[PDB]
């Protein structure tokens, strides 16, 4: 990979094991719940994305 | 060797009572009655006098001459 | 053979100063008071007479090296008393205690022997 | 943001200890005066020996250690001597030192003991403790052995070295039930009771006493005879006003230089 | 003013798994108005709480009643009044986190605000109206004064 040693770490893929319904509830990001992206998004980008 | 002046903990002359710690266990006096009828209280003092092994007595026995 | 002689824990060479002030520049009205050939006999006396002293706002000492006979005497005081002057009056009144402990306890030996 | 005023009160004065209490005095105080009654407190003390002839069967050097931790009745003396360091003389004197003899040959039959009674000094009032119990014995002779040498007595302290030390043990002790629970017992009934404690014999350390500081400090400070037990103290209390005023006047010069 | 919040309490259970350390136990107190919970960790030997106490805890965000804000350094030699001074247990923290019954819809109705005091926590569990002034990583003060009735 044409990296030293001194400076990776120990993380976690994310995408392997959850399942294939719990991989979809959580990296899907649906643009059709109205309600549910003014509360993640402001006001004027849940036009744009919707 | 020979018995040490001072105590080496606590700083209290025990040299002048060798003798007496001697002649005190020749009369009749146990080992631990015969330390405070000397003096020593702390334990620091008192295993100056117990543990002393006297050696110069016996390096006394190498006259030089006579 | 690379033993110091005992004699340097007190005595002062040729020199160096008793004590040596600074004044310390990451807060305001503060100082560093670097004494030489002391310890904590002398140390901590001034700082625990420093902290009866309501406008002194920090005091510590410590000793950087023990095996180096320094210590460094921080003070940082309220902006209307320089700490020049809380560590003179620090002695001043621990002299003064002293002075009048050395009293009593003469006294009172005085007392006691036939009486 | 002032000083406190202590009171003192002897329990006990024999000529070998004293017990007082200290009162209303800071903890630092208290203990820093205990730190000068073990160091800083001059005292007389052999600190130069010139050996002569000596064929003991210790040594050289182990006849001069034993020599330097004989203590001798330093008591208005040490106080007129000078340091050997500040004498403006070559080589001792009688206003810096005191000078020491020891001449002992055995031509008996029987050992020798040397003991301090052979020391002779040239004061007559800076001997070594036998004045009123037996000396310290330095060597033992056999037949035909000797020693003689000349030794000086110098003024000290006990931080150069500890044959400087008046003390024999100094005993300070602060608040004796845990009222401040500056130590933490995990069981306290397992724990003897002190010497002052104040407490009965039903319960087994003192109530947690919250807003409250250390003062009653019990001293117990034991001689070795070389000075008084009182004398130590008055010593101490001078010892320290004096570090106290050197570092004033150092301090002012540093001040008024800036 | 500065009051993110002010009740009654009252020690319902104190150290209940045991006690861990010992100058520090856990209350677990109720409210009397709001109907909130309280789990606090207290200095137990400087201020002894026991149970069916009841006490009045107001958690303020700054000392001094004009609301002017300090900065959050230990500065004693002061002349201004203070809100301490009506009370006898007053800690300092910082508000660590904000849990909540958010729905991934609908906005939430019980909060939790956790504060730490140095070391010693606490979590105001409530509801979503009296936990306003509280956002996370903000520092808070505790005023808490024994109710002798
Ligand atoms: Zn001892
Ligand atoms: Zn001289």
């Amino acid at each position: 990979d044409g990296l030293a040693g001194e400076s990776v770490e120990f993380q976690n893929l994310a995408t392997l094991k959850p399942s294939n319904k719990a991989f979809e509830k959580k990296f899907r990001f649906d643009y059709t719940n109205e309600r549910a992206l003014r509360r993640t998004l402001q006001e004027d980008l849940v036009k744009d994305v919707l | 060797m020979i018995i040490p002046v001072r105590c080496f903990t606590c700083g209290k002359i025990v040299g002048n009572k060798w003798e007496a710690y001697l002649g005190l266990l020749q009369a009749e006096y146990t080992e631990g009655d015969a330390l405070d009828a000397l003096g020593l209280k702390r334990y620091c003092c008192r295993r100056m006098l117990l543990a002393h092994v006297d050696l110069i007595e016996k390096l006394l026995n190498y006259a030089p001459l006579e | 053979m690379n033993a110091p002689p005992a004699f340097e824990s007190f005595l002062l060479f040729e020199g160096e100063k008793k004590i040596t002030i600074n004044k310390d520049t990451k807060v305001p009205n503060a100082c560093l008071f670097t004494i030489n050939k002391e310890d904590h006999t002398l140390g901590n006396i001034i700082k625990s007479q420093l902290l009866k002293d309501p406008q002194v706002l920090f005091a510590g000492y410590k000793v950087p090296h023990p095996l180096e006979h320094k210590i460094i005497i921080r003070v940082q005081t309220t902006p209307d008393y320089s700490p020049q002057e809380a560590f003179t009056n620090a002695i001043t009144d621990l002299i003064s205690e002293l002075s009048l402990l050395e009293e009593r306890f003469r006294v009172a030996i005085k007392d006691k022997q036939e009486g | 943001p002032y000083a406190n005023q202590p009171t003192v009160r002897i329990t006990e004065l024999t000529d070998e200890n004293v017990k007082f209490i200290i009162e209303n005095t800071d903890l630092a105080v208290a203990n820093s005066i205990r730190r000068v009654f073990i160091a800083e407190v001059p005292i007389i003390a052999i600190d130069w020996v010139q050996i002569d002839a000596n064929s003991s069967v210790l040594h050289d050097e182990f006849i001069a250690h034993r020599l330097g931790l004989i203590p001798l009745t330093s008591d208005d003396i040490v106080d007129k001597l000078q340091y050997s360091r500040d004498c403006t003389c070559e080589e001792f004197c009688p206003e810096c030192s005191v000078e020491f003899t020891l001449d002992v040959r055995c031509n008996e039959d029987q050992t020798r003991h040397v003991t301090s009674r052979d020391l002779i000094s040239n004061s007559p009032r800076v001997i070594p403790v036998t004045s009123r119990q037996d000396d310290i014995l330095i060597v033992k002779l056999r037949k035909g052995q000797e020693l003689r040498l000349r030794a000086y007595a110098k003024k000290g302290f006990g931080k150069e070295h500890a044959k400087w030390n008046p003390t024999a043990g100094v005993a300070f002790e602060y608040d004796p039930d845990n009222a401040l629970r500056h130590t933490v017992y995990p069981k306290p009934e397992e724990w003897p009771k002190s010497e002052y404690s104040e407490l009965d014999e039903d319960e087994s350390q003192a109530p947690y006493d919250p807003n409250g500081k250390p003062e009653r400090f019990y001293y117990n400070v034991e001689s070795c005879g070389s000075l008084r037990p009182e004398t130590i103290v008055l010593s101490a209390l001078s010892g320290l006003k004096k570090k106290l005023s050197d570092l004033q006047t150092q301090l002012s010069h540093e001040i008024q230089s800036d | 003013a500065g009051i993110l919040f002010e009740d009654i309490f009252d020690v319902k259970d104190i150290d209940p798994e045991g006690k861990k350390f010992d100058r520090v136990s856990r209350l677990h107190c109720e409210s009397e108005s709001f109907k909130m919970d309280l789990i606090l960790d207290v200095n137990i030997q400087i201020y002894p709480v026991d149970l069916g106490d009841k006490f009045r805890l107001v958690i303020a965000s700054t000392l001094y009643e004009d609301g002017t804000l300090d900065d959050g350094e230990y500065n004693p030699t002061d002349d201004r009044p203070s809100r301490a001074d009506q009370f006898e247990y007053v800690m300092y923290g910082k508000v660590y986190r904000i849990e909540g019954d958010e729905t991934s819809t609908e906005a939430a109705t019980r909060l939790s605000a956790y504060v730490s005091y140095g070391g010693l926590l606490m979590r105001l569990q409530g509801d979503a109206n009296n936990l306003h002034g509280f956002e996370v990583d903000s520092r808070v003060y505790l005023l808490m004064k024994k109710l002798a009735f």
